RNA sequence: UGCCUGGCGGCCGUAGCGCGGUGGUCCCACCUGACCCCAUGCCGAACUCAGAAGUGAAACGCCGUAGCGCCGAUGGUAGUGUGGGGUCUCCCCAUGCGAGAGUAGGGAACUGCCAGGCA
RNA sequence: CCUCCUAAAGAGUAACGGAGGAGCACGAAGGUUGGCUAAUCCUGGUCGGACAUCAGGAGGUUAGUGCAAUGGCAUAAGCCAGCUUGACUGCGAGCGUGACGGCGCGAGCAGGUGCGAAAGCAGGUCAUAGUGAUCCGGUGGUUCUGAAUGGAAGGGCCAUC
RNA sequence: ACUUACCAACCCGAUGCAAACUGCGAAUACCGGAGAAUGUUAUCACGGGAGACACACGGCGGGUGCUAACGUCCGUC
């Protein structure tokens, strides 16, 4: 019924890949909720984007008891 | 605590011979009697709501809560967190006092009392009761009232099974069904 | 006629028909009918093929339908262009493999199963072959 | 359950030292005893530890825990930190109020010199 | 629309406002909050809420 | 060094649940008392204080048990990149990678620092 | 303008393709500290039934999140109380996304505060919609300009309608 | 206080289906790093001048249409 609406698509995904080495405060993971979590010198955004704190190498682990995935930067 | 030494001296080692217990803390115990008054009619009129505070206040020696609604539903016409009943739990001292002036002057001054259910249980061993006509308590009088209130009192027993939670009425003597 | 009595949404995509089934072996009955080509079946021709091995089956054993359409196919109507958003759907479909068991029945002779079978093949739109339950 | 609420009260308090690499003093609080280590920051190894259960403390003591208990043990961790110099290690509350004995065991340690 | 804009002034010598909005309808009470007020550098009370 | 127990971790169900048995010198748990420090959106239950009369019940720790959760091959099947072909709505052939589910089976965790008790 | 799918396991990706929703709300529904754990069902029972409120047990987030939908949430972002205003100002390395105009995230520093004992946290709200570029003026502040000079008018700057 | 040739939720076992179901899970594609070979820099930045913005069909992955169209709208070649 009367439909035919679609909204700009916003530009989410993985933007920094494991394994390579990003500079402190470049933006790793666009994402609505906590799909990844913050780990080890990474920081969670108001709109839940974990962008880098340190200058290093992107290193994703699932740790925790329910299984969940995290983003953690190893130094370079 | 007139009760609370005689559950000591005797209530102790007769539940201590009657289910062969390996230790002594395997007893049945009372943990605690909540005073409710679930009054309900407030959505209309507000001075039921206070008058039944002191109400309950008056059964027991303390102020009470006034109990905020459980989950907002259409089809029972209540509120979310909505003031619909008040409630007191004792433990201690006052549980004990309560207890002796529950059984000897309220529930015997019932009229047309038979006696209680020994079948009351919850499956686990605790047991919740009510008396009716609450001019049995000394406490209000009766040109005071408003209306008929109410009253869920229930034993809390750390006991596991039905059959050691009738045990330990039968030492408090329950006076019988 | 079989058909959801709720769906989350009224209309869904045309899809395909790629695969191989899963339904394999009978495990309700003893007898069964295969489907061996490709093609669908419409919400009519499960309810007239029900009708067509009933007749011959009198009323004793049990018949169990191993499918469900589950998709339905919306038609543009006459003398309409072509857009206007998509059409009012029209009938059910099941998407069918080759491999699917279709239809069982129970309680039956071996003689009876060969016949009724071979009167619902006909109103089949694609080839179908008589089995037989294999225990394990 | 009792004891599995503590837990998960303290598991923010926990995780949360666990995120800025600080070295945290978790206490165990008993109503016989009170404990109370400095823990590494990778949490799988501790540096200084004195309780109430060695006879070192226990000797001048009345009673085993109390808010005079609590002063002494919170200095003998104090004392103990100061011969090793962790020098500014973190408190960890673990679950329980800052009002009673943790309110004493810290303030005790706050007198010897620490910094936190 | 039905929501109104107010601007918060400062009670010091000095001018400076701030903005906000808040409903005039069902809240008529006069705000009170503590901003920071960037010429005196310090926080100071700020009034007139409509 | 052994046994037992506590604390914080590594690890995140081969670490869980259920059933059966067992532990109190120490430890922990309940328990005792509470005018008070404080606490309750009522309530010494929790929180928290002061004590040790009692006890291994609930809970917890350990051992045992395959009812359940979970882990999980080998081979085969579905699918697919590239190329080729057919009865071209689909499928086959050459080569490369290899599921899911299920089966055999595994499995009643393992490990690090430190403290206490016993020998 | 927002959400999902179409979208073919990165992003991007059309149609008069399939389903909705927004032109706000909020001084707490914000910040911080301290606590708290539902949905459903069994049994028990003065008024009391289908529900008024409870007790224990089963169950362990299927509940909830100011709303559309998805992705999140137990360390709870859910809920309650105390104290409050960081819904701070001047800045901002670096980054995402755009043809462009622009939009979005962002630690940290300087100044002065709130809460907590403290480590710390706070530049709005679980996130993603709640919006109108410019010209033209209105208001407040700032000697920046002042068509001979000294003012003034007007304009600009900043705040805002 | 019980039951009958009655209707029947939840739960349990067996069995399917779903672009807007995922307790599971590829092929390749994509992102980054290292390495040899090969390719007239094929790449990026910047400057001068454009044209083009009506695309077609075929294979494949689809939406739509009747798994009609030398039909239409995308992705890819
Ligand atoms: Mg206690
Ligand atoms: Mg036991
Ligand atoms: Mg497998």
């Amino acid at each position: 019924t009367r439909n035919g609406r679609d909204s700009e698509a916003k530009r989410l995904g993985v933007k920094r890949f494991g394994g390579e080495s990003v500079l402190a405060g470049s933006i790793i993971v666009r994402q609505r909720g906590t799909k990844f979590h913050a780990g080890a010198n990474v920081g969670c955004g108001r709109d839940h984007t974990l962008f880098a704190k340190a200058d290093g190498k992107v290193k994703f682990e699932v740790k925790g008891p329910k299984n969940r995935k995290f983003i953690s930067i190893e130094a370079e | 605590a007139k009760l609370h030494d005689y559950y000591k001296d005797e209530v102790v080692k007769k539940l201590m011979t009657e289910f062969n217990y390996n230790s002594v803390m395997q007893v049945p115990r009372v943990e605690k009697i909540t005073l409710n008054m679930g009054v309900g009619e407030a959505i209309a009129d507000k001075k039921l709501l206070d008058n039944a505070a002191a109400d309950l206040a008056a059964i027991s020696g303390q102020k009470p809560l006034i109990t905020k609604a459980r989950k907002s539903v259409a089809g029972f016409k209540i509120r979310q967190g909505y003031p619909i009943g008040c409630k007191v739990t004792l433990r201690g001292e006052r549980m004990w006092e309560f207890f002796e002036r529950l059984i000897t002057i309220a529930v015997p001054r019932i009229r047309d009392f038979r006696g209680l259910s020994a079948k009351s249980f919850d499956g686990r061993g605790n047991y919740s009761m009510g008396v009716r006509e609450q001019i049995i308590f000394p406490e209000i009088d009766y040109d005071k009232v408003d209306r008929v209130r109410g009253l869920d009192i229930t034993i809390t027993t750390t006991a596991k099974s039905d059959e050691e939670g009738r045990a330990l009425l039968a030492a408090f003597d329950f006076p019988f069904r | 006629m079989l058909q959801p009595k709720r769906t989350k949404f009224r209309k869904m995509h045309k899809g395909r028909n790629r695969g191989l089934a899963q339904g394999t072996d009978v495990s309700f009955g003893s007898f069964g009918l295969k489907a061996v080509g490709r093609g669908r079946l419409t919400a009519r021709q499960i309810e007239a093929a029900r009708r067509a091995m009933t007749r011959a089956v009198k009323r004793q054993g049990k018949i169990w339908i191993r499918v469900f359409p589950d998709k339905p196919i919306t038609e543009k109507p006459l003398a309409v262009r072509m857009g206007k958003g998509k059409g009012n759907v029209e009938y059910w479909v099941a998407l069918i493999q080759p491999g699917k068991v279709l239809y069982e029945m129970d309680g039956v002779p071996e003689e009876l199963a060969r016949e009724a079978f071979k009167l619902a093949a006909a109103k089949l739109p694609i080839k179908t072959t008589f089995v037989t339950k294999t225990v394990m | 359950d009792k004891k599995s609420a503590r837990i998960r009260r303290a598991t923010r308090a926990r995780r949360k030292l666990q995120e800025l690499g600080a070295t945290r003093l978790v206490v165990h609080r008993t109503p016989r005893h009170i404990y109370a280590q400095v823990i590494a920051p990778n949490g799988s190894e501790v540096l200084v530890a004195a309780s109430t259960v060695e006879k070192a403390i226990a000797e001048q003591l009345k009673y085993t825990g109390n808010k005079d208990a609590a002063a002494a043990v919170g200095k003998a961790v104090a004392e103990r930190a100061l011969e090793k110099g962790i020098k500014d290690v973190s408190f960890d509350r673990s679950g329980f109020q800052y009002h009673g004995r943790v309110q004493a065991l810290a303030d005790a340690a706050r007198e010897a010199g620490l910094q936190f | 629309g039905i929501r109104e804009k107010i601007k918060l002034v400062s009670s010091a010598g000095t001018g400076h406002f701030y903005t906000t909005t808040k409903n005039k309808r069902t809240k008529p009470e006069k705000l009170e909050l503590k901003k920071f007020d960037p010429v005196v550098r310090q926080h100071v009370i700020y009034k007139e809420a409509k």
